[PDB]
Parts: structure tokens; sequence; C-alpha cells
């Protein structure tokens, strides 16, 4: 199974902007809550300074998604599904693909909470199901932070063994290659790249940099 | 350079009518396309997000096809609100280009 | 409840020096950089260009170069346009827009007539 070119797609995040939390009170779950949101937006953080040949696919995805439009169109892509296949402006196709909604639980969960009420959380599972949702976003941060922004191999927090198996049943190639892909895929893993690519209009994007066996 | 083109640059109809827009672009935009209305001197508000996917708040009688150089919208029935001009433009690649608009008034 | 409020209506003359702002709020200023949409009296809605909002570095529309300049205050979350000469065809309405998830999102109008 030689390895003869590479596939880049492109995996995002959607982020949220989180509005100074003007409530006053610090109750046990509230200062659990607030310590969360912190870390959150501390990873946001290292990640946009992270931001600010092996990996020349990659690099040159990244440097396209950096033009005005891109992430505009990726956006609206990948918007009612979880995956799509949308085509760069320079005529490459990359397959999209939204491993993480972020945004969604953030908004739509917390702000009301911590706006309205003035901070009075009810129940103890918000939290640890806050902390839970934002592991995997500190823990793609810790890995981004330690290997300078490009990371091999492709550890399960970057792509999951359900996703990655999603990625390859999609990719464009013979029925015997996503055979075999999908029957080694540690192999897979050990054979990629993840590289950072951007933060800008409110989402973050990695390009993994997968391999594909033209010789079997 | 994309220059897009609104078959019907003037229009009429009933307010029980079900009536279809196109655009034609110079240049394949594989999917990437939008629909906005203006009334009466506002700030043109979108219908859709994208060719098919409609945008929110809407009201669903708009449904948008097509792809690549053949588009269309579709009101699937007119009210009062429904009136006014309809702008179509490409988001794929800058600069960007609009329709010449389609005015649309009662029959 | 993103919003971009605009500046108000003006009526100047052929030669003099216009500056049209453009405020934002509802979102990280920073995060999405701002377009310019040029409307006409019958003719068609005209895209000029962005300028983006972290390095302030405009590009511009090939109908639109030379005078138009565009400029911000990234503190005071606001950006403006400058039209140096004004001349009778630059009337209109023009427009301060960003992106959407697909579209656009248009604030509303400055009507800045040119008359002597």
């Amino acid at each position: 199974a030689l390895r003869t070119g590479w596939y880049t797609s492109v995996i995002t995040i959607e982020l949220s902007n989180i509005k100074e939390n003007k409530c006053n009170g610090t109750d046990a779950k509230v200062k659990l809550i607030k310590q969360e949101l912190d870390k959150y937006k501390n990873a946001v953080t290292e990640l946009q300074l992270l931001m600010q040949s092996a990996i020349a696919s990659g690099v040159a995805v990244c440097k396209v998604l950096h033009l005005e439009g891109e992430v505009n169109k990726i956006k609206s892509a990948l918007l009612s599904t979880n995956k799509a296949v949308v085509s760069l402006s320079n005529g490459v196709s990359v397959l999209t693909f939204k491993v993480l909604d972020l945004k969604n639980y953030i908004d739509k969960q917390l702000l009301p909470i911590l706006n309205k009420q003035s901070c009075s959380i009810s129940n103890i599972e918000t939290v640890i199901e806050f902390q839970q949702k934002n592991n995997r976003l500190l823990e793609i941060t810790r890995e981004f932070s330690v290997n300078a922004g490009v990371t091999t191999p492709v550890s399960t927090y970057m792509l999951t063994n359900s996703e990655l198996l999603s990625l390859i049943n999609d990719m464009p190639i013979t029925n015997d290659q996503k055979k075999l892909m999908s029957n080694n895929v540690q192999i897979v893993r050990q054979q990629s790249y993840s590289i950072m690519c951007i933060i800008k209009e409110e989402v973050l994007a990695y390009v993994v940099q997968l391999p594909l066996y033209g010789v079997i | 350079d994309i220059q897009m083109t609104q078959s019907p640059a003037s229009l009429s109809a009933s307010v029980g009518e079900t009536v279809t827009i196109t655009c034609r672009s110079s240049g394949n935009i594989h999917n990437f396309l939008t629909w906005y209305q203006q009334k009466q001197g506002k700030s043109p508000q979108f219908l859709v997000y994208n060719a098919k996917t409609l945008a929110d708040g809407v009201s669903s009688r708009f449904s948008g096809s097509g792809s690549g150089t053949q588009f269309s919208l579709k009101i699937n029935s007119l009210q009062p609100e429904d009136f006014g001009i309809y702008y179509c433009q490409h988001f794929w690649t800058t600069p960007y280009t609009f329709g010449g608009g389609t005015k649309l008034e009662i029959k | 409840q993103i919003q971009l409020v605009q500046s108000g209506p003006e009526l100047k003359k052929p030669g003099e020096t216009v500056k049209i702002s453009c405020k934002a709020s509802g979102y990280t200023f920073t995060d999405y950089s701002m377009h310019w949409l040029k409307q006409a009296p019958g003719k068609g809605l005209k895209w000029m260009g962005w300028i983006t909002t972290e390095t302030g570095e405009p590009t511009y529309a090939d109908d639109f170069k030379g005078r138009f300049a565009f400029s911000l205050e990234t503190s005071a979350s606001t950006a403006y346009l400058q039209i140096n000469n004004l001349k009778n065809e630059d009337t209109g309405i023009y427009f301060c827009a960003r992106y959407y998830y697909g579209p656009f999102y248009w604030g509303q109008g400055t009507l800045v007539t040119v008359s002597t």
C-alpha cells in the first residue's frame, strides 16, 4: 500500500463570541461555568496566536482559505449538513466537514442562563456537560500548542475513528482503496498530518492531510 | 468577472399566482448564489443562504433551485408583501456581481 | 441582533470631499472584514471593495480605483469611506456590508447627492 499522493480535507468548528458576562454572584456552579468559559476563551486566544516538503499541500490549502471569501463559501456549504464538498476558487475540490458544534451549545444553553436570571444556575449536570463538550477543543489546543501548529500522527481528538471513516467513505477513490483504508485506520493516522489553518469569521478550521495509496 | 443576467427584466402577477425568476451566470458558480429583495426604499434583505437552502425568517413559499449556470427562484404564492425588486448575486469569487433586477408589480 | 448603522444623508458640490461612516455592533468587529456596496438611481447594485478589519489593508474593484478610500477605527468599532473629488456621477446610495453565512448584511443607506 504505497502512499503516492495526498488528499487535503478541511475540518471546521463553529466557535462562539463570548460577550462579557455581566452578572454578579459567585455561586459554585456559576464559578465553575465561568472557569470553563475562561478556559474556552484562552483556547481561542492561543489558537489565534498559533496561526498568526510534507505539508506543502496543506500549506497551499491554508493560504487559499486565507483569501477573502473562502471561509464564507465553506460556511454556507456546511450549513444544514455536517459534510460537504466545496470547490475552492483555484479549481481544487476540497472535502469540508464540521466535526464539532460548540457555538450551538454555548449560545443556546449557556447564554440565556448567564444573562437573564443574573447567573443563577439550577442543576449541576450543565457544568459537567459543558466541560465534556469543551475538553475536545482544549485538547486540540494543547496538541497544537505543543507541536507548533502541525500535528502528526492525527490523534483521536483531531479526527475520531467514526469521522475518519466517514471521511474515507467520501474520498474520490476506488472501492478497494476505501476498503483498505477502512481496514487499517491506525496506519492511516500514522501517515498523515493535521495542519492548523485559520480562525476567521467565527470559525476554527484545520486541514487534515490524509494519504492516498495509488499502488495496491 | 462572472456577469449575471436575469430573464424577466419586468414582471407582473396576481395575488395568488406562482411566478418564477431565473438567473444565468457567465461562468460556473458551482452552487453559490443568493436572492435579495428590496422594498420601497430599504436595504436589500436576502431570501436564501444558497441556491437551495432558503434563509430562516422568510416564508416557505420562496424556493430556490439550480447549480452551475442556471438558477431559479420561485415564489409559490404572491401576497401584498412579496412585491419589490429581486436581485441575484454570486459569492463564488471577487468581484461580486448582481443581476439586472426584476421588478415585480401587481397584475 | 447584528447591526450596521450608517451615517446620515448628505448634500455636497462637485469637487468636494466626503466621508461616510458605518458603525458595526452585535459581533466582534475584528472577525469579519467589511464590504462596501454602491447603488445608483435606476442602475444596478455595484460592489466596490472591502477592507480587512485586522490590518486595515483595503482592496478595490476595478471601477472604484483612484479616489475612493476605506478606513476604520478598530477601537471605536466603526469603519468609514472617503470619496475624494466628488462628481455629478458619484450620486446615489452607498452601503456597508459584511459576510453573513452566504449573503450580505446591508445597513441602511446614505443618499449622497452631488449637485451644484
